[PDB]
RNA sequence: GACGACGUUGAUAGGCCGGGUGUGUAAGCGCAGCGAUGCGUUGAGCUAACCGGUACUAAUGAACCGUGAGGCUUAACCU
RNA sequence: CGAAGGUGUGCUGUGAGGCAUGCUGGAGGUAUCAGAAGUGCGAAUGCUGACAUAAGUAACGAUAAAGCGGGUGAAAAGCCCGCUCGCCGGAAGACCAAGGGUUCCUGUCCAACGUUAAUCGGGGCAGGGUGAGUCGACCCCUAAGGCGAGGCCGAAAGGCGU
RNA sequence: AGGACCGAACCGACUAAUGUCGAAAAAUUAGCGGAUGACUUGUGGCUGGGGGUGAAAGGCCAAUCAAACCGGGAGAUAGCU
RNA sequence: CCCGGCGAGGGGAGUGAAAAAGAACCUGAAACCGUGUACGUACAAGCAGUGGGAGCACGCUUAGGCGUGUGACUGCGUACC
RNA sequence: GGUUAAGCGACUAAGCGUACACGGUGGAUGCCCUGGCAGUCAGAGGCGAUGAAGGACGUGCUAAUCUGCGAUAAGCGUCGG
């Protein structure tokens, strides 16, 4: 069957990404709670 | 005097051990060896290889006879598991368990 | 329900099987002595027997009946060309069947088929 | 296709009162070669009623 | 798995010769036709399991489990 | 010259228990009398770890197809070669973008992985390989569209936008 | 010329089978409807939970939809096991 | 050092207080799984126990008979929450 | 002593049951700590454009990862202990 994840990385950058997420105050906390809940892998690199 | 040989870990289920395994109670060796050459099986390759390993450890380290020589006790016991995942249909898995046994041969002369 | 048949279907359909005896007749006749299983051994027999039977009475027609049933020119060279004074007079059999043992592979009965007349 | 109560270990027993391997114990010795094949069988070395019949 | 038939004092299987059966005029030559093809050879040839024989090959000497006159008591017959 | 714990044993109390002791064990335990509670488990389709059962049953993942000889090797229906057989051929062929990121290749190994064995493997150990003024991007130019200097608008964030 | 005909690709899902502890959390073989249109596909964006979107089934919104999912109120409450 | 596939695994030897401390390593219970010895068992049915009990097998005392194991057969008896 | 009959009659155990001795899997119990929770007591109560908190990629004799550090890279100078 056609299945949900058809990856890319051009749907996912422009998404997920860093300077996505941290572009609002309201993305912003994810990264300063991913940050506080010490993950290292922030959001998407590579 | 009395000598013991084991294999541990062979990669396979107790019941399948026992069955050949149960012939050569009681046996000599010469009958054993020749009752378990021909025995068409997998475990007729383990304890055979293993059995006449028994008897090196009497020809060097204990009574070198071999001709009037008997074989005791021979009993095939239970060891760890190889727990895999087996995948069954529409989502579900299964805990596979790859079996494993331990064979002691214990040759002597009673 | 099998009541005097004959044939074993051998677990292959009638085209895959009829195939596979044409090339291992074409086998056995090479290199004078194959391993296979017993039933297979057990009749590539009913199979190959005709072969040198109709190769003593030599003819021109003959040789296409030997390759219609083969295909293989190099086999039919080694019969009626070496197999006919080499079977005169052997009115019968010319296979001398030896259980060998047990296949390692996966515990089939295996044997040993051959060509009565050896000495290489 | 179901057990609805589990039988115990000793009918587990009696069901493999039947499973044991038919021993193999009836070797021949050659005619005029002297050793061992299984009946009707031939050796390691080619040898069947003391003959060289396959010369492996 | 059992039951049955045999194991060189052998026809139990396979092969083989023959017959039987089934399909129909094999192939290869020669003739008639520019050719497809038709005629002769030729009711040929080929023929699963069928039937009757022939030991040609495969069914070996052994090895093996099974023993070594079968308890007590009474009655009836042996002397 | 042997604590707790474990495992049997003889005794003892109305019971919850206690006391002595054989073996295993190898460094801690605790009387009498009192103080405080994460204080006593069979259940709750309780949770977690482990082990049975069904069972040596079912199934081995398309009904394209094998068969033979040789070799390596301790052992070969499956690995390497040769010989035929069979299957695909607007594909089960060969290139590219996406997407995966050593999965490619030689030496070497079989514990585990490969729904089996395995000398083989897209598996582990080790080393190697990807070479562009023209190929694609990066780069110069915009669409849909997202931000958005001044600004308009809004409790605050922020929303719309040149 | 055709929202025209026949029929592969592509697409869709009608009928039966099989499967339904599946080879698969919706498939495979045999057919079936269309196939230059109101079509089909790729890539890149926009819309948002009482809100999106809908040739309207309460269908779809990451296998869950008569109000998605995560966290937070919150150890809600439970005359009920 | 032997045997094994110059594998795994294992038996000796050596260290060490001990390898029934060996890298899956202190201690190592139970379920589950086998080995051996002893007894019962293939005409008997049924919550599988309890009351009675022959024979056999053993540790012993003291030789009179207890203890432990099994337990033919028999009287009652339909698990727990 | 032998013979026919009649009555009665163990050892057989493919496996299974129970008890002991033996390990087999298993990793509970007792014991252990550089691990963590709750606080007493002072001190601090900030880091940040002479570039942060949190990360990427490099650095050694080195393959890797952790600690430290940053083309001066497990470290430099400097004044002391």
């Amino acid at each position: 069957m056609k299945r949900t994840f058809q990856p890319s990385v051009l749907k996912r950058n422009r998404s997920h990404g860093f300077r996505a997420r941290m572009a609002t105050k309201n993305g912003r906390q994810v990264l300063a709670r991913r940050r506080a809940k010490g993950r290292a892998r922030l959001t998407v690199s590579k | 005097m009395e000598t013991i040989a084991k294999h541990r870990h062979a990669r396979s289920s107790a019941q399948k051990v026992r069955l050949v395994a149960d012939l050569i109670r009681g046996k000599k060796v010469s009958q054993a060896l020749d009752i378990l050459t021909y025995t068409n099986k997998k475990a007729a390759v383990l304890v055979k290889k293993v059995l006449e390993s028994a008897i090196a450890n009497a020809e060097h380290n204990d009574g070198a006879d071999i001709d009037d020589l008997k074989v005791t006790k021979i009993f095939v016991d239970e060891g760890p598991s190889m727990k895999r995942i087996m995948p069954r249909a529409k989502g579900r898995a299964d805990r596979i368990l790859k079996r494993t046994s331990h064979i002691t041969v214990v040759v002597s002369d009673r | 329900m099998r009541h005097r048949k004959s044939g074993r279907q051998l677990n292959r359909n009638s085209s895959h099987r009829q195939a596979m005896f044409r090339n291992m007749a074409g086998s056995l006749v090479r290199h004078e002595i194959i391993k296979t299983t017993l039933p297979k051994a057990k009749e590539l027999r009913r199979v190959v027997e005709p072969l040198i039977t109709l190769a003593k009475t030599d003819s021109v027609a003959n040789r296409r009946l030997a390759f219609a049933r083969t295909r293989d020119n190099e086999i039919v060279a080694k019969l009626f060309n070496e197999l006919g004074p080499r079977f005169a007079s052997r009115a019968g059999g010319y296979t001398r069947i030896l259980k060998c043992g047990f296949r390692a592979g996966d515990n089939a009965p295996m044997a040993y088929i051959e060509l009565v007349d050896r000495s290489e | 296709a179901v057990q609805q109560n589990k039988p115990t270990r000793s009918k587990r027993g009696m069901r493999r009162s039947h499973d044991a391997l038919t021993a193999v114990t009836s070797l021949s010795v050659d005619k005029t070669s002297g050793e061992k094949h299984l009946r009707h069988h031939i050796t390691a070395d080619g040898y069947y009623r003391g003959r060289k019949v396959i010369a492996k």
